[PDB]
RNA sequence: AGCUCGUGUCGUGAGAUGUUGGGUUAAGUCCCGCAACGAGCGCAACCCUUGUCUCAUGUUGCCAGCACGUUAUGGUGGGGACUCGUGAGAGACUGCCGGGGUCAACUCGGAGGAAGGUGGGGAUGACGUCAAGUCAUCAUGCCCCUUAUGUCCAGGGCUUCACACAUGCUACAAUGGCCGGUACAAAGGGCUGCGAUGCCGUGAGGUGGAGCGAAUCCUUUCAAAGCCGGUCUCAGUUCGGAUCGGGGUCUGCAACUCGACCCCGUGAAGUCGGAGUCGCUAGUAAUCGCAGAUCAGCAACGCUGCGGUGAAUACGUUCCCG
RNA sequence: CGGCCAACUACGUGCCAGCAGCCGCGGUAAUACGUAGGGUCCGAGCGUUGUCCGGAAUUACUGGGCGUAAAGAGCUCGUAGGUGGUUUGUCGCGUUGUUCGUGAAAACUCACAGCUUAACUGUGGGCGUGCGGGCGAUACGGGCAGACUAGAGUACUGCAGGGGAGACUGGAAUUCCUGGUGUAGCGGUGGAAUGCGCAGAUAUCAGGAGGAACACCGGUGGCGAAGGCGGGUCUCUGGGCAGUAACUGACGCUGAGGAGCGAAAGCGUGGGGAGCGAACAGGAUUAGAUACCCUGGUAGUCCACGCCGUAAACGGUGGGUACUAGGUGUGGGUUUCCUUCCUUGGGAUCCGUGCCGUAGCUAACGCAUUAAGUACCCCGCCUGGGGAGUACGGCCGCAAGGCUAAAACUCAAAGGAAUUGACGGGGGCCCGCACAAGCGGCGGAGCAUGUGGAUUAAUUCGAUGCAACGCGAAGAACCUUAC
């Protein structure tokens, strides 16, 4: 969806919100709907929907990712800056308008194409299926 | 004028009153040694942290009831503090007065104990932001306190100009009714003036 | 309706970002975006009162249906029905419908309802500003007085008056004045206090004391504006009441300086007010009365409340103020 | 004995007495004044004053700068000087190695020795950074004798242009004059009045005279060293660019002084004078208008020939040269390929002129192949702010004045960029009995109450825009009550 500025950066903060989405999980497991006023679980309902919307696949972030795969490294500077301030490897496949000076792994194509990124993330997903098969 | 008392705000609401007896021709008198009693007593134990005193009557007999965090000091073993208290309470024309000494079960959670001491802190030698910041620390150590406010002004540090100063830590909803604030004050007696601490408790809300 | 903080990011740094942009709201209220992600104090809600209904409830409060009443009436035996009093609860949540809307906030209209879109009014006043006010409520550092700047007493003063300013009340009248008759309130107070019937004065009032710690008795049974009738006939007047003369009442040790009220007489300015300026959007303004605190008495026309009768106007933000 | 900068308390005093190198301390509770305790630093010394160096990279050779902080001459040409592409041979001037002579002693430095140690003294080295003579080297600089064509210039062929000077000439419009028509206003402003007209104005038509400036084209487009330059035509004349590379063969760059050009205003002599218009007159606005606005209006603006020599003469950026990512407009010219070859077709290239942006630089703003980046050569200039670009002297000028250019004294700053507020007779969007629409008032009268002022023995004290003034006072005859 969205980079929110500053997740490998500020990792502490922005863990309190997998912990904060994990919490109204089990808000509604129990079932806590009728408690309150109605703005108040509505706005809750909202927030929940927000919070999970932007975080689909930061559920997982124990430690901090280990490498970063970037897709058109020009729209998501913020991401590749951050992984540059941390140190993190960055693997990307740079289109002739990027900044080779950047990244660490260039792949060189095209990133406004559907078929081709979508063919690339086939190599890497498949790059690292293998890998979590020998470990 | 900022700011209402918050024991007031919430009086017929979340806080209770300290004094309970009925009174329509002896409401006067009733009140006249009820203060009395509150000032002698204010007077007498400096010690002990004095963080409620309760008066009830009915009839003849007075019942007061008060709230230290150290009840051994202000206790006679043989009952000789008992024995004074006792003795010059009677003096108070107040025919039969018992006494019912307690203890406060978190003394650190009491705002009113926690601004003595801070006050207590301040006047010897102490800075105001240690004095402060410990009794934040303190405070939210304990189980119930979802949120403190200190707030001292006056001469801070034998300065020639006032100063106000306060930190929070926390959450203290001083304009929601149902939350129960509990407000403390209390004047510490510097050699360059008097400082005045308050100190405001938030935990949790009576429904 | 704004004021900040933690972490992150940008900058040598003061700092910035969040808190900006589009929309929306009473609102930093919310939504969508966004190097920001969150949090705190504020906003809102939780509290009180008021508008509807349900259950409980019958005395000192109601009396519809029954009996006794004597004019004097719920007055009396009786009765929960209807009010009312006070406990609990329901009820308004854009809940529903239709249309705009990013299918989002939000917005317009409709139904139901006592009430419709924070229903009305309160309480609640963020960080701070103005060295704002208060050492005369109180407390307090320092300085000063201490045979006095402490302390007791009598008398006087705080009420002085050529003026100036400010807030009000009463008027300048006929949408009124006076006289007679007559109808409707709420709220509140009362023990060495409220004080009724009766009697005596013209009237303040005097004597007397029934009953009341009071939904019971007293404040009259409570009002005035209102309505009906009569008179006045546009005048400095039957308007206006100031000032002054004489005579009294009450409180109080004591009304000279310096109280309020009553009676007879006196009858001033004042003919709707320049420049300029104030309040108010609905049960509001205007107007009418009632009550309370302080209080022996009162300078109360002040202040804090209560009810009666009850308008006009808003095209719209160019100008004035914040 | 506040901080720099080791070392603090009490008493006395109170914007005084005083202290102080700077910042700055003295306002009844001073670690800054004075005195006492305590302390610290030195010690037969310890402080003050005077003078020099250091700190000061603050005259910068080592070792600074000039867009906005002080600092690029207004721009060119060019003298002396400084500096100079590739290459061959030679000289050994500079440069470099070695050697000899000299560089007194003392001093300094190293070692040793003698005074009981030290200071001091002596001895032996080094030092004496230099100069002179001999000998060696030839990379670099220079000289000498050549060579080359990449710099520079010429030739030829094209090209674009408000480059400049002179002469002649066109039309629109303003003004004026004459003659018709024609009436009672015109003109001007935020609003008016002076003013013009009724003796025929303004308006409209025809004719005539004169001067100045050249709408559209016409732009962030062209040319010029800069100032600057556009109505048309003709004559004379300067520079630039491209291509070929035929020619010469380093002939280059900069340039102290010096010379020339140099907007406007101004000055002299002679013409011209329509419009505009300093000065000057009235009118208006204003408390006052020596102004802004209006009506008039003289120098001047124009021409010829000469002076002057300044400007925010600015890109606030001296000239020459080489190198360092790109993207996109636009002006001039040559060329290959899409090829219709019509077409900004597109590319390449040379010369300009803008915008955006890297690296890099900068205090920042920003600059960024047209550098404020990386370097080399030459020139001009700066050294805190005022006094002052002024006085004195000098030179130039008809004059106005310009150029060169101080000091005394005085301050502890003056400055540049950027940040947060506050503010604006800046902009945008909103609100509130803020205005507008209404109703009732206050300001006039009488009285009540509060305040100021005055008065008094005392009129106790406090409260002074909103947010003091029927406020503290929810009750002053005595009490209250403080006078």
């Amino acid at each position: 969806q969205r980079w929110l500025g500053g997740m490998l950066t500020n990792f502490s903060t922005v863990h309190k919100r997998l912990q904060r989405l994990k919490e109204l999980e089990a808000m509604e497991q129990t079932g806590g709907f009728e408690g309150r006023t109605k703005k108040e679980i509505l706005m809750l309902t909202r927030e929940k929907n927000k919070l999970e919307r932007s975080l689909g696949g930061i559920r997982d972030m124990q430690k901090v990712p280990s490498a970063v795969w970037v897709v058109d490294t020009n729209k998501e500077h913020i991401a590749v800056g951050e992984a540059r301030k941390l140190g993190i490897p960055v693997i990307a496949i740079l289109d002739t308008n990027c900044d080779p000076d950047v990244v660490d792994y260039p792949i060189p194509g095209n990133d406004d194409a559907i078929r081709s990124a979508a063919l690339l993330t086939k190599v890497i997903a498949s790059a690292v299926a293998e890998g979590l098969q020998a470990r | 004028g900022q700011k209402i008392n918050p024991h007031g705000f919430r009086l017929g609401i979340t806080t209770e009153w300290k004094s309970r007896w009925y009174a329509d021709k002896q409401y006067k008198d009733y009140v006249k040694e009820d203060v009395a009693i509150r000032k002698l007593l204010a007077t007498g134990l400096e010690r002990a942290g004095i963080a409620d005193v309760e008066i009830e009557r009915t009839r003849d007999r007075v019942r007061v009831d008060i709230h230290t965090a150290r009840p051994g000091i202000v206790i006679g073993r043989r009952g000789t503090e008992a024995d004074r208290i006792r003795a010059d309470l009677e003096k108070l024309t107040g025919k039969q007065v018992q006494l019912n000494i307690l203890e406060v079960k978190n003394p650190e959670s009491q705002a009113q104990l926690v601004a003595q001491g801070v006050a207590e802190q301040l006047s010897n030698r102490v800075a105001f932001r240690r004095a402060m910041r410990k009794a934040i620390q303190s405070a939210m150590r304990q189980p119930n306190v979802k949120g403190i406010r200190v707030q001292c002004s006056g001469r801070l540090g034998g300065a020639e100009m006032s100063r106000s100063e306060f930190y929070r830590e926390g959450r203290v909803p001083l304009h929601t009714l149902r939350a129960d604030i509990d407000y403390g004050l209390y004047e510490a007696k510097t050699t360059f003036g008097r400082i005045g601490v308050k100190v405001w408790i938030y935990k949790g809300d009576i429904v």
